[PDB]
């Protein structure tokens, strides 16, 4: 029924800036019922904006609230380091349904990078069982959208991707992924070439890595 | 001041009961309603049950069936009965103030909002419980020992249930190491990937040693990369 | 000698507009928190708690009692947040009846801890007579009238001794 | 005030009510003006008008006269703004019939 779509699904800004999230419900929400909550990482929610104008009972003058019917946004104009959360709308009172639901996931993302490319070979431990489980790796890199295929020889597409993307260091503000690639020892001694391609807007050709 | 102490349990069967009991301080209890919200492993909050001062339960439709929830005015404490629990009522659940009564004098402020709320209380649900992580690193002659061409780590597969610390000459590395989360495969067991970026020619100087701890089973594996 | 208790306002239709779910730790009851069986809370929802007219007609062919009630808040703010509006009226009417509340704000002392009050009040609709309710705030509804039938031979008496 | 005295206490207050529109404004630079009285078990507004009242004992204005017994326990609180014509002294009676008012020209021996 009632719908809270938070738009965009992540925004990234440099600090000092402002920055403008939106979220627009299905129907006219009414105002009164509207607020909105600080995921801080790694730290349990905060309220910061409720009855749609409202501030927080103890928060900083840099976000503002505002909107009416579909349409409404918070805006932080300071973006300090601290003001760098995942945030959320939630839509609390007469209904009884809370809706809540959103996105926006306000990180930093500066200065353009590439991704760093690797592959490892099956060790003495885990092919003792048959059953070999592929590393890559994609080490450091501040366009966070990338995208990783297999090449078994050209093929696999299935039990492929088990991705474990990290979050951004306090240092260098960059990502590092590990697509791990299972498998079964039908497939395994079978083959030879066995590739892990990064095909990244970062970097100019589709660089890929393999192994015997 | 103002406080919502959260405490339960961690761990139950596939179609198990738990019960989460929310100790409040600082405020007069009776005068607000109250609810629990989760954020499951991943992320995104939903509310899963909310009850007024007058007693009033409200659910949504994911969890209609089997929570429910109650109060003790008396003992300042709010709580959840989570009974015949499901595959995605894991994540951590988190107690919260909403809104007061209606007639409460006019002191304590009246507003449509959620304000003071919990640390939370991580729940899982079962497969195959408690087993010791599984360390294999990598073995002498590899690829390319220069500055670039650098990346060596170890592999933490199979392991329940979570968490797993890592630690790198007994805390040692603070530069170029990357632990990546732990992340649970097809048919249970977490499993994570932790590396280090090597240097140019420093494979026999002095050899990393790949520490890995449990506390849960209480294993501990000391199996290094490459010597 | 006898009466009869009737929804003359049922709360599940009569207030669209309005949420009536409004409740008291003073009124408690076996832990959680309640209200007055026969009266009723109307509060604003959404926007605001906008104008009523909410008319009921004597068929009943008896005296029907109406028991309707004024909320007087504590604070300025608390005013503007249940009711929306700073200037409130509270109007209530039949053939033979007139009477205009303006509720007011006071800090009085706390009485069941509660520093704001209700005055509640009463008539007798006459058979045929019709009870007008024009509001825009601070109105305690009714929710279950009486319609009597009386008959003297009964009385008001005070007693500690056991019934038999 | 607080009733400590263990006895009812009678508290007596006024109102006052100026004749010209002006002299509101002058003695208590307000020209809308209000006056509360409450108790546990008590409430009263009172809002003073302008009137240009016939003269008694030559005074077109006029003080219109209150009063109270705050019982042992309870507090009288007044808000105003203007117009209030406050309590000085008090009286914090103990009662007993046997006593009444009567009226007669006769002297006392
Ligand atoms: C809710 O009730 C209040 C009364 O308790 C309504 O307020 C009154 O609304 C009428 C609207 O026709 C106002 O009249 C206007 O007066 C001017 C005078 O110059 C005239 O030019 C206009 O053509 C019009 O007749 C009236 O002033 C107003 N009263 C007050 C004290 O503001 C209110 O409209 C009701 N709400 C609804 C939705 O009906
Ligand atoms: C709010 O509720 C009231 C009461 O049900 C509605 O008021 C009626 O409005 C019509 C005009 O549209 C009048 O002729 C009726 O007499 C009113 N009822 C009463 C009891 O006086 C009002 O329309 C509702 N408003 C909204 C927005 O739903």
């Amino acid at each position: 029924e009632i719908v809270l779509t938070q738009s965009p699904g992540t925004l990234s800004l440099s600090p000092g800036e402002k920055a403008t999230l939106s979220c627009r419900a299905s129907q006219s929400v009414s105002s009164y019922y509207l607020g909105w909550y600080q995921q801080k990482p790694g730290q349990a929610p905060r309220l910061l904006i409720y009855e749609t104008s409202r501030r927080a009972t103890g928060i900083p003058d840099r976000f503002s609230g505002s909107g009416s019917g579909t349409d409404f946004t918070l805006t932080i104009s300071g973006l300090e380091p601290e003001d760098f959360a995942v945030y959320y709308c939630q839509h609390y009172g007469v209904s009884p349904v809370i809706t809540f639901g959103g996105g926006t996931k306000v990180e930093i993302k500066r200065t353009v990078a590439a991704p760093s490319v690797f592959i490892f070979p099956p060790s003495d431990e885990q092919l003792k069982s048959g059953t070999a489980s592929v590393v890559c790796l994609l080490n450091n890199f501040y366009p966070r959208e990338a995208k990783v295929q297999w090449k078994v020889d050209n093929a696999l597409q299935s039990g492929n991707s088990q991705e474990s993307v990290t979050e951004q260091d306090s240092k260098d503000s960059t990502y590092s992924l590990s697509s791990t690639l299972t498998l079964s020892k039908a497939d395994y001694e079978k083959h030879k070439v066995y590739a892990c391609e990064v095909t990244h807007q970062g970097l100019s050709s589709p660089v890929t890595k393999s192994f015997n | 001041e103002v406080q919502l102490v959260e405490s339960g349990g961690g761990l139950v069967q596939p179609g198990g009961s738990l019960r989460l009991s929310c100790a409040a301080s600082g405020f007069t209890f009776n005068i607000y309603d109250m609810h629990w919200v989760r954020q499951a492993p991943g992320k995104g909050l939903e509310w899963v049950s909310s009850i007024t001062t007058a007693g009033d339960t409200y659910y949504p439709g994911s969890v209609k069936g089997r929570f429910t929830t109650s109060r003790e005015n008396a003992k300042n404490s709010l709580y959840l009965q989570m009974n015949s629990l499901r595959a995605g009522d894991t994540g951590v659940y988190y107690c919260t103030r909403g809104v007061r009564e209606v007639g409460a004098t006019g002191d304590d402020p009246f507003y449509y909002g959620m304000y003071v709320w919990g640390q939370g209380t991580t729940v899982t649900v079962s497969g195959a419980s408690t087993k010791g992580p599984s360390v294999f690193p990598l073995a002498p002659s590899s690829k390319s020992t220069s500055g670039g061409t650098a990346a060596l780590g170890c592999l933490v597969k199979d392991y329940f249930p979570e968490p797993v610390t890592v630690s790198w000459n007994s805390g040692a590395l603070t530069s170029g190491v990357h632990t990546f989360p732990a992340v649970l495969q097809s048919s249970g067991l977490y499993s994570l990937s932790s590396v280090v970026t090597v240097p140019s020619s420093s494979l026999g100087t002095q050899t990393y040693i790949c520490n890995v701890n449990h506390k849960p089973s209480n294993t501990k594996v000391d199996k290094r990369v490459e010597p | 000698s006898s009466f009869e208790r009737f929804e003359i306002f049922p709360k599940e239709s009569s207030w669209p507009n309005h949420t009536t779910t409004g409740v008291s730790a003073s009124c408690s009851h076996n832990g959680e928190s309640s209200f007055y069986k026969n009266l009723l809370w109307l509060t604003g929802k959404n926007g605001l708690y906008p104008n009523l007219s909410k008319s009921y007609a004597n068929n009943k062919e008896k005296e029907v009692l109406v028991l309707w009630g004024v909320h007087h808040p504590p604070n300025i703010g608390d005013q503007r947040a249940l009711y929306h509006t700073e200037n409130a009226y509270v109007s209530v009417v039949s053939s033979h009846y007139s009477r205009k509340f303006t509720p007011e704000i006071a800090k009085r002392p706390k009485v069941r801890d509660r520093e704001g009050r209700i005055n509640y009040y009463w008539t007798l609709l006459e058979p045929g007579d019709t009870i007008i309710f024009e509001a825009n705030g601070n109105l305690i509804a009714p929710r279950y009238a009486f319609a009597l039938s009386r008959g003297f031979g009964s009385g008001i008496i005070n007693s500690n001794a056991p019934m038999d």
